[PDB]
C-alpha cells in the first residue's frame, strides 16, 4: 500500500 | 432534456478535490450510471472553469470501449453534472493495494487496454490524457479498463505539438514536465510506464512523501527492476521511463505503435483487444448493480451572476 494521490495544476 | 430529478441518488462511490461521484439509478429507464456533481461556487472561485469544459468536451468528442462514455451532462443553477457510464469493478489502486502485485499477464492485459484507448485519444482525436494514474483507472463488471477523470486533458494536440503547463499527479509526473520545458503527447507513455510499474512490481519506480525530493528522483535515479522480473517486462518498462521523451518507446512519429511492436506484447492481436475477445483474468464478484465492494468502505456509507454563472452549451444528450 502506498498513500492515494492528488491530481494538480499549477 | 435532464434535471436533478430523474435519477435516483442510492450510494456515493468517491469525493474528490472539486466535487462528489454518485451512484445513480435512472427513473426513466432503470440504468445505473456515476454522476460528477461539481459546485459552480467552488469552480469558479478556485479557477476550474477551464478544466471542466475541456472534460466535457472530450467525453462528449470519445466513444472507445476503455474509455467512460457520457450519457448526459447537466447544469442546475448552481451545479455542473456529468452522467457516466458506471464502473463496477472499481479502481485498480483499490484491486492492487490488496493484492501488492499483478502477474505478468495480468499486467499485458490491462496495458494492452490502456494501450489501445491512448492510441485512439493521440492518433484520432488529437488529445494527450496528461493525468494517467492508478486512481483514474477502473474496471467495469466485467473487468476491462476503463479510463475516466478527463479534467487534465489537452485538445488539439497533433504531431511533435508542445505544451507548457504544469499539471498531473505529482508521483506520475514525466521528467521533460519536471524539467519546465515544452512536452507532448510522450507524457502518457511515461505514465503509462509508471503504472505498469507499480502493477508488476507493486510499488512506484520512484518514491518519497516529500514532492521536492519525489522529484528529484523522478529526475536524476536510474531506474531499477525487482531480481523477478521478466527480460520483456523490464525492457517495456525501461523504454517507457526512459527521462528524455526523444528516447522514450512511444515518443516517436509512431506514437502508441511503438510500444504495440514491443516483444513484451507479443501474440496480442490488437484488433481483438478493441472487440474485448480476450479473457479478463480477473472477474469483479458484484451480486446486483448497486453492489459497491470495491469501493474503499470510507466512502460507500455516508448518508446524502458570478459565482454561479450559467454555462454556455454545456448540457448534453447521447443518441
Ligand atoms: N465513472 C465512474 N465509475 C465509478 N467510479 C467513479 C467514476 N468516476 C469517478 N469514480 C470514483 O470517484 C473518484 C473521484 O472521481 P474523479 O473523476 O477521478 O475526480 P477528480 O476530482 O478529478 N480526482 P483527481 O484528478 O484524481 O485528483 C474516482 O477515484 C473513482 O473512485
Ligand atoms: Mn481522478
Ligand atoms: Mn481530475
Amino acid at each position: 500500500g502506498r498513500p492515494r494521490t492528488t491530481s494538480f495544476a499549477e | 432534456r435532464v434535471t436533478m430529478n430523474e435519477f435516483e441518488y442510492l450510494k456515493l462511490l468517491g469525493k474528490g478535490t472539486f466535487g462528489k461521484v454518485i451512484l445513480v439509478k435512472e427513473k426513466a429507464t432503470g440504468r445505473y450510471y456515476a454522476m460528477k456533481i461539481l459546485k459552480k461556487e467552488v469552480i469558479v472561485a478556485k479557477d476550474e472553469v477551464a478544466h471542466t469544459l475541456t472534460e466535457n468536451r472530450v467525453l462528449q468528442n470519445s466513444r472507445h470501449p476503455f474509455l467512460t462514455a457520457l450519457k448526459y451532462s447537466f447544469q442546475t443553477h448552481d451545479r455542473l453534472c456529468f452522467v457516466m457510464e458506471y464502473a463496477n469493478g472499481g479502481e485498480l489502486f483499490f484491486h492492487l493495494s490488496r493484492e501488492r502485485v499483478f502477474s505478468e499477464d495480468r499486467a499485458r492485459f490491462y496495458g494492452a487496454e490502456i494501450v489501445s484507448a491512448l492510441d485512439y485519444l493521440h492518433s484520432e482525436k488529437n488529445v494527450v490524457y496528461r493525468d494517467l494514474k492508478l486512481e483514474n483507472l477502473m474496471l467495469d463488471k466485467d473487468g476491462h479498463i476503463k479510463i475516466t477523470d478527463f479534467g487534465l486533458c489537452k485538445e488539439g494536440i497533433k504531431d511533435g505539438a508542445t505544451m507548457k503547463t504544469f499539471c498531473g499527479t505529482p508521483e506520475y509526473l514525466a521528467p521533460e514536465v519536471l524539467e519546465d520545458n515544452d512536452y507532448g503527447r510522450a507524457v502518457d507513455w511515461w505514465g503509462l510506464g509508471v503504472v505498469m510499474y507499480e502493477m508488476m512490481c507493486g510499488r512506484l519506480p520512484f518514491y518519497n512523501q516529500d514532492h521536492e525530493k519525489l522529484f528529484e528522483l523522478i529526475l536524476m535515479e536510474e531506474i531499477r527492476f525487482p531480481r523477478t522480473l521478466g527480460p520483456e517486462a523490464k525492457s517495456l518498462l525501461s523504454g517507457l521511463l526512459k527521462k528524455d521523451p526523444k528516447q522514450r518507446l512511444g515518443g516517436g512519429s509512431e506514437d502508441a505503435k511503438e510500444i504495440m511492436q514491443h516483444r513484451f506484447f507479443a501474440g496480442i492481436v490488437w484488433q481483438h483487444v478493441y472487440e474485448k475477445k480476450l479473457s479478463p483474468p480477473f472477474k469483479p464478484q458484484v451480486t446486483s448493480e448497486t453492489d459497491t465492494r470495491y469501493f474503499d468502505e470510507e466512502f460507500t456509507a455516508q448518508m446524502i451572476s458570478e459565482r454561479r454563472p450559467h454555462f454556455p452549451q454545456f448540457d448534453y444528450s447521447a443518441s
